[PDB]
């Protein structure tokens, strides 16, 4: 379902995840990236 | 101000008259337009 739309107007091509340092140390993680078309 | 068209982040109030059912009305929804009767739905809409 439809979280947000934002209207921001500016152009992307590259992006990246951001991974919180809890209490430097984290657990392990697991993740997916596709890509539309 | 710039009135070149855009996506436009600051808009002017619109303005929202009563809303009338069970009585045949032109009817406007946040730019949907059309004529018809507007009665109390069953259907489940989802909430977006």
């Amino acid at each position: 379902e439809p979280l947000v739309d934002l209207p921001i107007g500016i152009n992307i091509t590259r992006f990246q995840t951001l991974l919180a340092l809890h209490r430097w140390t984290a657990g392990a993680a697991a993740y997916y990236v596709g890509y539309l078309q | 101000f710039e009135l070149l068209h855009a996506p436009a982040t600051v808009c002017g109030p619109k303005k929202s008259t009563n809303l009338v059912k069970n009585k045949c009305v032109n009817f406007n929804f946040n730019g949907l337009k059309g004529t018809g009767v507007l009665t109390e739905s069953n259907k489940k809409f989802l909430p977006f």
